[PDB]
């Protein structure tokens, strides 16, 4: 049913060219500059989408995927717009539509060098790209249940979950504000902290203030968010109905036993190298490097100088047990991996006991083997995505060993991969730049939505 | 806020009725491909339960929740469901479904008020049988329905060869009752439609689509039950509890003989039926039909299990001389394709419960909100919502409104009194106008005619 | 006066027991299951019609009418049916079965409020179950029934190898508990009864009859329960409604393997049923049971439907080294004829419930009243009528009288107190007398030798 | 290289016996699930395809394939595939099963002068299964089997109260045909086995098993029939295509009861058979067998197509009265297990074709070759191979060989002579040896007695 998409497009780069008022706001608040790039590219930006609500009176599956890649694509190059149009962090269209994309993506990727000493409006619209997709990775993953992914209300939960994510960013920027942290710092650390995105006005990511109190507060609500907020509304609905309605799903219970192992062997691995003088403050770089990268956050607040590179490696990996199913994350959620561990379990128990029927029980139910034959289809469409974005940054000329890692950084919707692309994506390849976007635009989309319009069984 | 069982199969539908302003849905079915199929229907909340179960009943009981529509398919679950919740919860809203009959026969003596059971409203699914009878009562009505609380009712009447309607000018129609206030819709000929005003009724099954108050069609079709000569030979075929129930109330005034196909159920009939020729047939076969009196027989009532069945039995009973076919079409996809001429009336018995239960729900009141019908035409009754000028259509009048192609204005209901649209009228605020498209995809076209310029 | 309802899988059975009142019996079935079978193996009463329609129900009468009972596969419609009689009829003393058992499990706080329609008086078809729980505990206890109102009760054990019957001799059984006054009343070795005083049980499936008090009973059993090893390894080879619920009961402190034939079935279980390997395959293919370690099995439960498949499957998982097997049999035929030695137990759900029920029931004392088990065996609880030398029996001792062969009196009982008739027997009796025969022909044969001389 | 082409169910069976033992074997699985079992036991080569498409033949056979086995169900497929065979990728020694009648009985001459090569044996499952007749016409003909190549025969036979066996010591039987070389190889009685020389065998029921040459078999079995009263009423309990043909081939001589549960094949049944009283009840009820003489009646013989309704049905018209019980049991596990103690005799139809074909046409050469039976207990043909003292047994005496407990030689088959076995006979290489064990666990350490010195 083509043509009668172009009607929510504009409709939707309307409601974000509405949303460019509040950094505006912040910039007329206090005048560090870019105010003129935000007025242009809201009226540039309202007139599109009005030249694109002319085709309406029209309205009529195929059609929502072809709808959420418009959501991603369409937005990322609305976004694009204030960095190419302000002065102050001059950059190419390339990096312009990277920085925009990877914050809406919520890969914590960043191009631009000196966010420090940067007009605080622009790192503002940064965070404020990270909180925006966080919405909408949250409203679109819990509000649409065609691919991947008792039944209460449709809209009623679209709010829930609004409220759940806005208790909570209110709750952290004030711990943060109340651990020593700049009120501005706060809102714009709790806009990237909660929809688990990986963004800082800092070239330091969480470097700028070295506080414990920082780290635990950032450790205690990235666990808070990679949680599924499905579950979350158990606590929400008539309040607190139990304070282990966590502990009987068993997604909880894996990424707990994940988070706790890969934090001791992370922290035993540091003590034996004596990587850090004391092992107070070993023990609180390692909660928070796990935390930050098993997370698929991609917060850092070292510099690996001192680390064996196979803690780095190790957290790369982690990187790809990311979040939760029902919560802000990168690719192959906890629930997938719990799934795979549940079926090597099931087909042990298919050799001592040949004539049984078992079936694969998530927390006393069984799973259709749609689902479960999905997850695996997910498990080879994520491998041979992986492995053709790695061979084009490869193939651009992008080094080999820091192309695995962008790649498994940007796929995995993790800003900072170790090698080259240590801090920065700077001085990436250009046309590996825009193989990177592509790349965290597969992560986000979970590599079934946008790899179906290039089928051409699709078309 | 809404509580329904949809248990039963008929449920789904009254819900995507129900869903509007101000009104919460649960459903409670017991178990989950329905749900799946139900689920598809926009701003929905669904529970996996028994219908009769206290956890679900608690989750409605403890905050009462309105109106409780105990809807399923087994009778006795029903009761037991609607009076555990009544006596765990009081739920003074509580309705009930129930196909019992002979329960019906002793409904003042247990279901009143103070009684254990607990029952306030009965529905049935013997309508559609009483609905078939009112059809069979009535030689050329083809189809009623009813708009604005049963205050307008629109009705598809049909000429037969022989009849009153036949040879007469539609003037001499208008001019047979001179104190009827009504408004012909639309008039179908051969297929196509056609622009009715002081025409010549062509014998060839024309169908005429009055709309008019229900006490002016309440007399237009006495009178034509009046002057059509009516019914005396009567076919059925299925055996079923609406076959059965059909031809025991019928049997006593028209000669009925019912057909079946699985011998056992003919041999309990015929013991059950007295003065109806029971018969141990297909549907399908000539040899029975012809061999019966086929050319003679006045109308062919389908009721068998399989729908296709009926509209193939029926349409091979219209072939060979009956002169009214009746179907039952559990299939709306069906109901929407058949119904044309070939088979006289298609009697789904979702939308026969509906119809009469809806008709008593205090208003539809959306921009557009249609009545399903035979096809391919609509009738639907929008409500005049916005200002003088914010809105299309309020304050004009019904000769400036811009109306899609086909789309003709039957009646306009305001307050508690009725006017039939001539082209001078103005039209309100909050005003229903009852209308009649000819097809049926430009419903949206008048909804986007009747939407006010967006708040 | 006594109702009961239709079809009823066991209600039937709840027909033949419960006549003995002197007070009129009425039966009234479902349907012809009912009448006809109901007519040929029964005596006065009954009734027709579907279930719960309210016509069917006052031909029980209802007017200060006794005993009403209200058999029913599904509990939805026993409700409903228990009520339509009160509020129409007004039955006094009401009784209902819920399998619900969500309502099973709100019940006690439902039910015992007043509210609640009708039926104060509960008896539940499932609660059999908790019986092949205690036979699963007390390990070797085929069976247990209570005569005199619960006073007296008779007790088959079987005694296995490793137990702690074997090789002692009954003197040390004797000896070992020397405050229990028990009768041993009869032993049967590979089918042949056997003398028991003085000799050494031999090990190899040895089934041991105690006769005494209710105290010594509950002593005795509990000994055996703490020295004989509790059984681990449970078997199942039905899917149905009793099987899964026993399976449910038992997943937690036993080690559970289910066996099922339909594959769905199956699938629906393992989703259900936690901790128990849920397979499919027939009870009967040998290459599954010895794939499953059936030789390592403790006990085997068949709960089929079919009663030929549960005692073949039993007798199969016997041959192969399972040490206790039962069986559901609902044909009293072939409980009498297979279950000795080769089937341990058979769970009859007719004489499950009945065994307790008659027990309790009033007044149960005729010339002979005969409680039934597996075999050729009896235990009778005889009523000695007559003055002091009108009856064969009153007031001589038992060594005088001329019983059958094999026949051996266990106790008497007199009042409140029982004696275990050792010796010279010194008694009142005008009073009850509690009696085991080995070959059950000889039955009529006691009420003669009880039976007066006719006036 | 021998090729079965078998969707049957015997064809399994076929497979173990006669194959394997120095020679290829390859199968036809015919897309079907008993060719995963073999194939699980990886002792086989097997194609899959329609009998008999070419294609599959092809590769099954292509003027080489030797012999040919066509198992099929349906006859008319069987001929065409049978055919096919030779005319495209020609084969020899080709073989075809015609279960119908009408065929079999109009076979002559052109179907196998003929166009259709159906050459030598057309093996019939049904007059090979109606051997039945025979049990019946030898009274007290528990079981034979065959040794070598119909050489000597094993027989079990059963001593009947009021029979002509009871009382008599076994010497007096081995005198009375001084003429008659046979060996009684041992004596079940309750179950439990006796060493049997000189003892009288006791009323209650013996089996008997001979073992000697076919004539000696063939006149002790012809003495016995003169002695025994026949059976001049029977009964039988399946309306199948073996009970319909079997009551038609006893009806003449014999006084044939037949029952069947399904009411439309009784009326069949009653109008085919002729001289036939045929019923329609369930085998499982007494009031029938009661009503219908069960107490009178000889032979009891139970045809249904469930094995456990024949066991339940035969074990209640055992109990009943009734001398010899017949059933036909399709689970080689049931048959072992229920065949001894209260089935006379069951007859499993797969080795009921096994026995003949394997018996005449195969020379058992396989070390300890065994013929499954009745109870625990075995009967071997066992080759002695090896030189004087390589092999444990080969030139020695048999009262010096250590067998196993229970076993006993029965006869020693010398190439053209049959000797009856003495512990004073010398054993030489390559003699068959016919034995019975009595516990059947023992068969591997006979192969360890018989298993030269391994080269
Ligand atoms: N080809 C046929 N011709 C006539 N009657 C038919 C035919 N097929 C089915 N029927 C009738 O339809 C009945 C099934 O109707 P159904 O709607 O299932 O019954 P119910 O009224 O209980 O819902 C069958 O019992 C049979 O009598
Ligand atoms: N060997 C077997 N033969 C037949 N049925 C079996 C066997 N093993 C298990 N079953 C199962 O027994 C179950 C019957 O349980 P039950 O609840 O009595 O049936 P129903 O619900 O019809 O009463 C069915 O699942 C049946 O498949
Ligand atoms: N309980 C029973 N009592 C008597 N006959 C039975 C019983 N159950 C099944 N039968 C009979 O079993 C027979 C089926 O065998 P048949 O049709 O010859 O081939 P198949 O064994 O393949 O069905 C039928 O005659 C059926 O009536």
């Amino acid at each position: 049913q083509f043509r009668s998409i172009i009607r929510i497009v504009g409709l939707l780069l309307a409601l974000f060219s509405v949303t460019m008022l509040a950094p505006a706001l912040v910039a007329l608040l206090y005048r560090d500059g870019a105010g003129v790039p935000f007025v242009t590219t809201f009226f540039v930006l309202l007139f599109c989408g009005a030249m694109c609500w002319f085709p309406n009176r029209r309205h009529k599956s195929r059609d929502g995927f072809l709808i959420v890649v418009l959501f991603w694509t369409v937005l990322g190059s609305a976004g694009s717009l204030p960095f190419l149009i302000a002065d102050n962090p001059n950059i190419s269209v390339t990096d312009a539509f990277f920085e925009s994309f990877s914050a809406l993506t919520t890969t914590g990727a960043t191009v631009i060098v000196g966010l420090d000493e940067l007009p605080k409006a622009i790192l503002f619209y940064r965070q404020f790209l990270q909180w925006f997709g966080g919405m909408g990775i949250i409203v679109l993953a819990v509000a649409i249940l065609p691919v991947l992914g008792m039944t209460p209300r449709i809209a009623e939960t679209a709010k829930a979950l609004w409220y759940i994510y806005l208790s909570l960013t209110i709750a952290c920027a004030v711990a943060f504000w109340l651990a020593g942290m700049t009120p501005f710092d706060a809102i714009s650390h709790s806009f990237s902290t909660i929809a688990i995105g990986g963004f800082s006005t800092h070239d330091a990511s969480m470097g700028y203030f070295d506080s414990y109190a920082i780290n635990l507060i950032t450790v205690v609500f990235l666990l808070i968010s990679a949680c599924n907020f499905t579950l979350h509304f158990a606590a929400f609905a008539s309040g607190g109905v139990h304070p282990k309605y966590y502990w009987k799903d068993p997604e909880f219970r894996a990424f707990i036993f994940i988070q706790v192992l890969l934090f001791l062997v992370c922290f035993l691995l540091l003590l034996k190298h004596h990587s850090y003088t004391s092992p107070y403050d070993a023990f609180d770089q390692a909660l928070f490097q796990t935390v930050s990268i098993s997370t698929t956050a991609g917060f850092t607040t070292t510099g690996f100088a001192d680390w064996p590179l196979f803690l780095p490696v190790l957290l790369l990996f982690s990187s790809f047990i990311g979040g939760c199913a029902g919560s802000t994350g990168g690719g192959m959620k906890v629930i997938r991996i719990l799934l795979l561990t549940l079926q090597g379990a099931r087909e042990l128990k298919r050799l001592v006991h040949p004539r049984a029927v078992y079936t694969i029980k998530v927390g006393g139910s069984a799973l259709p083997q749609r689902v479960v034959d999905a997850v695996w289809g997910f498990f080879s469409a994520y491998a041979l995505v992986f492995v053709v974005c790695m061979l084009g940054l490869i193939a651009t000329g992008m080094d080999e060993l820091s192309a695995f890692s962008a790649v498994a950084a940007t796929l995995n919707n993790l800003g900072p991969g170790l090698g080259e692309v240590a801090l920065h994506f700077g001085d990436v390849n250009d046309k590996a730049k825009w193989v990177l976007i592509v790349s965290m635009l597969f992560g986000r989309l979970e590599i079934f939505t946008l790899l179906i319009l290039l089928t051409p069984t699709f078309w | 806020k809404i509580i329904i069982l949809g248990a039963g199969q008929v449920g789904g539908t009254l819900a995507e009725n129900l869903v509007g302003e101000n009104n919460d849905i649960t459903i409670v079915d017991n178990n989950a491909d329905r749900l799946r199929e139900l689920q598809d229907k926009y701003d929905l909340r669904v529970v996996n339960g028994h219908a009769s179960h206290p956890d679900v009943l608690h989750e409605a009981g403890a905050q009462d929740a309105d109106m409780l529509v105990a809807v399923t398919n087994t009778d006795e679950t029903n009761m037991a469901a609607c009076q555990v919740a009544f006596t765990l919860f009081n739920t003074p809203n509580r309705v009930a479904r129930i196909r019992s009959p002979e329960y019906l026969a002793e409904k003042e003596a247990l279901f009143k008020s103070g009684a254990i059971p607990v029952d306030h409203l009965i529905a049935p699914e013997e309508l559609v049988t009483s609905y078939i009878e009112r059809l069979i009562q009535y030689p050329g009505a083809l189809q009623v329905v009813s708009f604005a609380e049963q205050k307008v009712s629109l009705v598809a009447v049909k000429a037969y060869y022989g009849g009153p309607l036949v040879g007469n000018a539609l003037s001499a129609l208008r001019e047979h009752m001179p104190h009827i206030d009504t408004r012909v819709a639309a008039i179908f000929r051969q297929g196509r439609p056609i622009r009715p005003q002081g025409t010549t009724i062509i014998e060839a099954d024309d169908e005429v689509f009055f709309v008019a108050a229900s006490n002016h069609i309440r007399s237009v079709m006495s009178e034509l039950q009046r002057l059509e000569k009516p019914y005396r030979r009567i076919m059925i075929v299925g055996g079923g509890n609406i076959g059965a129930s059909l031809a025991k109330r019928l049997e006593q005034t028209y000669s009925v003989k019912l057909i079946e196909r699985d011998y056992q159920r003919a041999e309990k009939l015929s013991e059950q039926l007295e003065n109806t020729i029971v018969f141990c047939g297909d549907a399908a076969d000539q040899e029975l039909l012809t061999e019966e009196n086929i050319d003679q027989v006045d109308v062919f009532i389908a009721l068998t299990n399989e729908d296709e069945t009926n509209i193939m039995s029926a349409m091979l009973a219209k072939r060979m001389g009956a002169k009214k076919v009746m179907v039952l079409i559990q299939r709306g996809a069906y109901v929407d394709l058949v119904q044309g001429g070939v088979i006289d009336v298609a009697i789904s018995p979702q939308q026969a419960t509906i119809s009469a239960l809806l008709t008593h729900v205090r208003r539809a009141d959306i921009v557009n909100v249609s009545s399903l019908r035979r096809g391919a035409a609509e009738a639907i009754e929008a409500v005049a919502h916005g200002d003088e000028t914010t809105s299309k259509v309020v304050g004009r009048a019904i000769g400036d409104i811009k109306l899609p192609p086909g789309t003709t204005i039957g009646a306009v209901v305001r307050g508690e009194e009725v006017l039939i649209a001539h082209d001078r009228t103005v039209i309100e605020q909050d005003d229903h106008v009852v209308m009649f498209l000819v097809d049926k995809k430009y419903v949206p076209d008048v909804e986007a005619l009747f939407q006010p310029s967006p708040f």
